[PDB]
């Protein structure tokens, strides 16, 4: 069949795949220590899309996790699923990252390539087909840009018939902490532009504003936010793994959803959230879905799509519905609002409906959605990359590292073009 | 024409009686399964006492 | 003798089929483990069922279709179903990856290999095979995959066999519903590259589906088992010819003769009468008047145009329960006299009339009510060009500023198809002006 | 490969279930002559002088279709569209089509 | 920069790729290589044959 | 009007080269 | 509750039994006709006019039967669910405790 | 299709005249007292 | 009376010997023990089995067969193992050395002190056979000692005798798989150095054999086991016209005479037509026309060549079980009919029939069906070219590199054996090829 290889890179990787990997053990039903117990007998037949097996009946997850500072390492084996990761499966350096993109681009991946696309390709040659592969990582990670944009220009052409999906993590704009972090961003997005096919944007500052508007719970963890976003990724990719009428595949979703080759961004967005008192107190229906569904609080991702518009939206359900309901949900949401969808497309609302429901809640969906709503983030980052490049500040260790300027220069180049090519499209 | 009606109608409860006997044999497997479970959980118990 | 063979291609169509034969095998009684009781019916294959199964003497129907697929869940899950006996094991074609609503993905890069298989089938059935009056094609339009498969597997029994029948019913793309706005090029090109060798079209919508069903049923959330099962009552009524006998018969080659006027048109619609539930019909009668009145009601018909808007061509009905031939007469007399309906200049005789005592059968925990007189209605009428100027004002908008077409043009087709197909469908509509005005 | 004789009802594509007709035969021979000379030596190669049909073979835009009326210049393009492709026109089991039809005016 | 027309003028020079002939086998046949698959290829037409 | 099933016995066929025609034995509906 | 669940497993597949034999029985006295074999004189007598039963309160029998078995079932699995959460409950203190 | 030319002008002709009344593709019957 | 000789050569021989007589004791119920059971057809060894063995006042049946092998380790294998109270010890001939995959080791190094062994044993039971018809003598191609070991014996034995048959069965080189690098050098070698004394030699590709194997047999890691009862299946086929009777009864030399048309070429092709599962039959039918139908399916045949891009020049189809001549001329008269079949303009007839009452049997633990319709069928045809073309091609680049020369010349022999197979091999080509001309 056809299946799918895990790679996780930088320490925000490090948080990001363990949490996943520990919802999806929790859904499918596995004790963290492996022993399987039926009783989903359709999650026991479909499992080759992530688990291979190993003997004894355990599964071992087909994901890679790299970094340079092995403390995060020893954190992610003393969790409490450390045993589910293959000794193989942890290749890294001895040295200090520090955020420092050029040496994370040429100085310590350069020896560590070898190894890393050895054991990728061991891993692709284990299984029988690909997909493509997904990628947990952080463009403002300052390990992150460094090791994903190499392993991803390497992949490309490694196998250039595939489904190289991208799961970033945008830095904040309110606060950087580091402060080369636009330095990162915008040498970064270069090459992911350049390369990536879907790639999603999530912002923390909306994460935010989710715990204190419907989460309510005073002191959150970084954790819990890592949990948000597994919930998310494992909404989208749910649709592979269950039966159920609906079209699943990732690119049966994406010449859906993408217009043009440069056209790769997206923005998530989850279903119901339910305050302490809320879940006592709301009616779980197909309207108050559609409605939250469609909600500028329930965007969290980079910004209020108020002030661009829509191009495409796509929508996964998740449960026991029908799709009368659905039909005429979007159906009332065009009749609303068609000012604000575009009008270079008609229709461009696009459905799936998955019968399985996830662990305990039985009405639920999700969203993914392409919008004139991005302008905002590389734009701050641009002012941002000038007023910090408007004398050279920092420039040195960079110039020490190897680097130039010229390279800084269509880095931008790419950027500023790219915002005029969303605005004339939208306009 | 009576009697044929009257065999298609013995037909139908035969055939639900046979598939209801299969679901409540296996739950007595499951119910027998986690029963063992039961048992040797029990025997494990005792060490740290 | 009298048979004919069930091909599937979609995700889409293994569905409507699989209650299709939920439906066929209840009739003549055939438990799901695919035998009888022990009396003497089973040999060659030489009763009612020989039409769509040849159960020999291994006292085993054997369904008379081709199940693919290129996504193995939904079949393997009519697999690991009741009815994995019933289902001929190999006759089950499942595939590893999809066409993702790109009809040239699916007409080149995996519509090449799975046909000679395809072929085999088709083949070794056609052997035990004698009468083989032809075969029934379940696809879409908005295909996800059922584009390109089933456009290259037609084309090519087209050319390996050209002197029998091709019956062809899909679900239509709705007035305002897209569930993939890669539908309105897809269907284009189905249409574009099927006219030339496809017999007989037809078209139903589940919108309209829908609105029935909330406007007489009475169901306010009803489901693909409620859609399904009313097209399987469908087509089962349009094979009741060989099913059943009649005070006359007719056959899907008469469809072909009768309905279709020249080369190209041939799209007409369908509908059947007597929905009703169980509770709404209690209290009321049903009578040849009415169910002919309420079948020709224009608030009745499951594709979104209006015939006032159009003009017919022509008419077939078939009776299917308890019906005498002199209300028959004098109702379809009372039909012509009436002076909305707009009959063409053209047909003086307009009326494929065809009868048969057999009542229509419920299926066990279903929907609908029980009824003696049925009709099942396919109408040729010029009301459908509407729909048509709709996909071509979408086609034109979308099209030229060239949306989404770069994943095509690198997979590998080019944009001369897509300039021809669009003066096809220019030609279609005024070919349709043309054949209305009188 | 020539047909046989009077009972001709139990010898056709009625009983293969063949719809693509098999091959032209015939019941249509004269008396032939010669003693039926030699001309391979030991193995099928023939002499070299006498000719054979010399390796001759060695070893979808069709459709069945009448003219009847669609547009005039539409089926003069259609008469070149089904043909034009000897390969599919030739051998391989023949693999040819055929055409009914009428003029315009 | 149009690349509205940009666009326009990159998919009307797309051109195409084109596809390799592979087969299947069966229910869940593999993608097993077709052409120089030794089962069904086209072998013999190189200028040794015989001679 | 009683009369409930209403199913044809297939008397006629070809099997081989040379057309058969069989014994009526059911007549309409099986009896 | 295995006690009871074997109990009445058993009784069901008697009365099972019972509806095979009989409708095997009549399965095979259809296939009679009037020119055929199997045709004798046997003499009138009441025990061939006999009332032993009648349709509603044969029906009636069957779905009683039917509902017992389902209530049983229920009962079975609310005590597995019981039983498992106090197992987990006991676990979890106890290495609390040592902790 | 139909015959002869003249026909063909014809009945345009009569369909054009007609345009504004009838309802559509402008072709469907306008009805209506 | 009607009886053949058997001969194995090489750990490659002994192992289907093997597995032919566990088979051939099955059928005609022999206990390993080898004295029959209380019932009473021991004697001087003449009953059914005395075609293949002698149970003379000893009580034994003897197989009529000599194992000879270069290397002691199969054959006390085999000795050690079940049935060598069965076997006679010294025919079961064992040497000390190996040809080592030198065809020239094989044939001077060693076969000089043990042919005379060989034929000695041969001799002592010619004395007493009496009808000696002829031989099943099995080798094979890419050998690692058998190859010129066969060879050389059959020298011997086609000079001093000449007025009968032997059969050569020999695994064809896997086309892409080798287990020897020397496998193009020793196979041609015994190509030139038999091409002008054997009789009939078919072939057979052990990778299609698997690849049947997991098309229907349904297992994805089958063995030799069940590859050698396929094989051991086919060898009883060819023997049943000896052991049993018909309405009509065909022999070897009819075999010999009526499939090659000339000398040089005598290499048909085998099929055999339903291989199929338990579980698969279950609920499926098997009759005449579907079983020739799937034997000549184009990948059913068990060596990598097309019908399509062949020609037929013969074909024979050995029916055994429950069958009738009506339906038998029914479906070889389709087979005529079809086009995909293109026989060459010489044979106005093609087919060689023979029928036997008798359905084959099946043995525990053994994986075939319960079958009661059985079709060997065995075809000349020009699709056979691209084999030798892919051997010569390969065999002249690395012998332009001209590697593993330094073996053979140095055990002695040199390269104008190599220049006369090269020429000999290209001759048949266009000896293959001519003929198809027409
Ligand atoms: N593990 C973890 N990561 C966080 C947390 N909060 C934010 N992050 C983000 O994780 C991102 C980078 O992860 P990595 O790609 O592993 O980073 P790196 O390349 O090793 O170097 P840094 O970005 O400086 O950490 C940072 O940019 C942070 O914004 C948190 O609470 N825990
Ligand atoms: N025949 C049928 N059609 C359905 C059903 N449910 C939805 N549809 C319609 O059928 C269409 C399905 O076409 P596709 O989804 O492209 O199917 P496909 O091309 O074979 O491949 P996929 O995209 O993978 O499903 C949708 O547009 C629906 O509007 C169903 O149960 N039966
Ligand atoms: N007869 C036979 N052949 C086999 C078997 N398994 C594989 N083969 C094929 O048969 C050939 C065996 O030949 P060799 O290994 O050279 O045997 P040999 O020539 O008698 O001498 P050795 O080198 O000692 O084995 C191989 O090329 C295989 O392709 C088997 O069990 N029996």
């Amino acid at each position: 069949m056809r299946e799918i290889v895990h790679l996780q890179a930088g320490q925000c990787g490090n948080q990001i795949g363990a949490k996943f990997w520990e919802v999806i053990s929790d859904e499918h039903g596995i004790d963290p220590t492996g022993t399987y117990h039926g009783d989903s007998d359709l999650q026991l037949e479909r499992i080759n899309v992530y688990y291979n097996e190993a003997t004894g009946g355990k599964y071992v997850p087909r994901a890679v996790l790299v970094d340079l500072e092995p403390g995060t390492m020893d954190s992610v084996r003393s969790g409490p699923f450390g045993q589910i990761f293959r000794p193989d499966n942890f290749v890294f350096g001895q040295s200090g990252a520090g955020n420092n993109w050029a040496k994370g681009h040429y100085t310590e991946g350069a020896e560590l390539v070898d190894s890393v696309l050895d054991v990728v390709r061991k891993e692709a040659e284990s299984c029988d087909c690909l997909q493509g592969f997904q990628l947990t990582h952080s463009l403002g990670g300052g390990t992150g840009s460094g090791m994903g944009t190499l392993l991803i220009s390497k992949i490309r052409e490694e196998y250039p018939d595939r489904i190289m999906n991208t799961f970033s993590v945008v830095p904040s704009p309110k606060v950087s902490d580091t402060v080369v972090e636009p330095y990162n961003a915008t040498l970064s997005v270069h090459q992911l532009v350049e390369n990536t096919d879907e790639t999603y944007c999530i912002d923390n500052e909306a994460l935010y504003d989710i715990c204190f508007r419907t989460l309510k719970l005073t002191t959150p963890t970084y954790g819990d936010l890592n949990h948000l976003v597994s919930a998310t990724m494992s909404g989208v990719t749910t649709c592979l793994r269950f039966p159920g009428q609906l079209n699943a595949d990732l690119r049966k979703l994406a010449v859906n959803m993408v217009p043009f080759p440069r056209l790769h961004f997206f923005m998530p967005g989850f279903a119901p959230l339910t305050s302490r008192g809320s879940q006592q107190y709301r009616a779980l229906t197909v309207p108050e879905l559609t409605q939250q569904m469609f909600d500028a609080k329930n965007m969290m991702a980079a910004c209020d799509p108020r002030h661009g518009r829509y191009l495409t939206v796509a929508a996964v359900f998740r449960g026991r519905m029908s799709m009368k309901e659905v039909d005429e949900q979007m159906l009332n949401v065009q009749n609303k609002n068609s000012s604000y969808f575009v009008e270079w497309i008609p229709n461009n609302v696009k459905t799936a409906v998955c019968d399985i429901p996830p662990r305990g809640l039985k009405m639920s969906a999700t969203f993914i959605g392409n919008s004139t709503a991005i302008q905002e983030l590389f734009k701050r980052i641009s002012e941002q990359f000038t007023a910090m490049f408007r004398r050279k500040a920092f420039l040195h260790w960079y110039t020490g590292e190897g680097m130039d300027e010229m390279e800084f220069t269509e880095a931008e180049s790419n950027m500023n073009d790219l915002v005029s090519e969303y605005q004339q499209y939208q306009d | 024409r009576k009697v044929g009606e009257r065999l298609e109608d013995m037909h139908c409860w035969k055939s639900e009686l046979q598939r209801e006997i299969d679901e409540l044999s296996s739950e007595t497997d499951l119910m027998m399964a986690q029963k063992l479970r039961l048992q040797r959980a029990l025997d494990a118990t005792s060490v740290p006492y | 003798m009298r048979e004919c063979i069930s091909i599937h291609v979609g995700q889409a169509g293994v569905q409507i089929g699989n209650a299709c034969w939920e439906l066929y095998c209840l009739e003549h009684g055939i438990q799901p483990d695919g035998q009888m009781p022990s009396d003497k019916t089973i040999g060659g294959g030489d009763d009612s069922f020989n039409t769509f199964f040849s159960e020999t003497g291994a006292g085993k129907h054997v369904p008379r279709a081709v199940f693919v697929d290129l996504e193995p869940t939904v079949v393997d899950e009519v697999r690991t179903g009741t009815y994995r006996q019933l289902f001929h094991p190999e006759q089950l074609i499942t595939g590893k990856e999809d066409a993702a609503n790109n009809y040239a993905r699916g007409h080149y890069t995996i519509g090449k290999e799975i046909v000679d298989l395809v072929l085999d089938r088709i083949r070794k059935l056609a052997d035990l095979c004698t009468g083989l009056q032809g075969f029934l094609i379940f696809h879409s339009f908005g295909g996800g995959t059922g584009s390109g498969f089933a456009s290259l597997l037609m084309e090519r029994l087209s050319v390996d066999y050209g002197k029998k029948s091709k019956l062809e019913f899909a679900i239509y793309p709705a007035p305002q519903v897209s569930t993939a706005v890669v539908e309105p090029y897809n269907s284009i090109l189905t249409t574009h590259t099927t006219l030339e060798h496809s017999d007989c079209a037809f078209m139903v919508d589940n919108e309209a589906i829908y609105d029935i069903c909330r406007r007489n049923l009475d169901i306010e959330r009803p489901t693909y088992t409620n859609l399904n099962r009313l097209i399987g009552q469908i087509v089962s009524s349009i094979t009741a010819s060989l099913r059943f006998d009649g005070a006359l018969n007719v056959d899907l080659t008469e469809f072909q003769t009768n309905l279709v006027p020249y080369p190209r048109i041939h799209f007409p619609l369908a509908t059947y009468a007597p929905v009703i539930s169980a509770e709404k019909a209690y209290h009321e009668q049903l009578s040849v008047a009415e169910i002919t009145n309420a079948c020709f009601e224009p608030a009745n018909q499951m594709v979104k145009c209006d015939p006032r808007h159009g003009k017919y061509m022509a008419c077939c009905m078939l009776y299917r329960g308890d019906v005498v031939p002199k209300d028959v007469n004098a109702a379809i007399a009372t039909i012509k006299t009436k002076r909305t309906i707009q009959f063409v200049d053209w047909c003086p005789t307009g009326f494929k009339v065809g009868i048969n005592y057999q009542p229509p059968t419920v299926v066990p925990g279903g929907d609908l009510a029980k009824v003696q007189r049925a009709v099942c209605m396919l109408s040729n009428t010029t009301a459908i060009a509407e729909a048509w100027a709709r996909l071509d004002h979408k086609f034109d908008l979308m099209y030229a500023k060239r949306a989404f077409v770069h994943w095509y043009v690198g997979e590998g087709m080019e944009e001369g198809e897509f300039s021809e197909a669009r003066e096809d469908l220019a030609a279609l509509e005024k070919d349709y002006e043309e054949v209305g005005v009188d | 490969n020539y047909s046989a004789n009077q009972y001709e009802k139990a010898y056709l594509p009625t009983y293969l279930q063949n719809w693509s007709p098999a091959r032209p035969t015939k019941e249509k021979i004269a008396a032939h002559e010669g003693y039926t000379q030699i001309i391979a030596n030991d193995r099928g190669h023939l002499l070299p002088s006498v000719p054979r049909s010399k390796a001759s073979p060695w070893g979808i835009p069709p459709a069945k279709v009448t003219l009847t009326a669609r547009t005039t210049t539409a089926a003069d393009n259609l008469t070149k569209w089904i043909h034009k492709n000897p390969d599919l026109l030739n051998a391989c089991n023949g693999l040819r089509p055929e055409i009914s039809g009428k003029p315009f005016d | 920069k149009n690349f509205i027309n940009t666009n326009a003028a990159d998919v009307i020079m797309g051109v195409a790729k084109k596809p390799k002939p592979i087969y299947v086998d069966k229910r869940t046949g593999d993608k097993h290589d077709l052409e120089t698959s030794g089962l069904f290829p086209k072998y013999i037409n190189k200028k040794d044959y015989g001679i | 009007s009683t009369k409930t099933a209403f199913h044809r016995s297939q008397t006629l066929n070809y099997r081989n080269g040379y057309a058969v025609v069989r014994r009526p034995t059911m007549g309409i509906g099986g009896d | 509750q295995i006690r009871l669940n074997r109990e009445h497993k058993e009784s069901c597949e008697m009365n099972w039994s019972d509806k095979v034999e009989v409708y095997n029985i009549d399965d095979t006295c259809s296939r009679y006709t009037n020119e055929s074999t199997q045709v004798q004189f046997y003499p009138h007598s009441s025990k061939f006019e006999e009332s032993a039963s009648t349709p509603e309160t044969w029906a009636k029998f069957n779905h009683d039967n039917l509902l017992r078995a389902e209530r049983e079932r229920l009962a079975s699995v609310n005590l597995r669910k019981l039983i498992d959460c106090i197992l987990r409950d006991t676990a979890e203190d106890l290495r609390l405790q040592c902790d | 299709t139909f015959p002869t030319e003249a026909d063909r002008q014809r009945a345009l002709k009569a369909h054009k005249e007609e345009y504004a009344v009838r309802q559509g593709l402008r072709m469907g019957n306008y009805t209506h007292p």
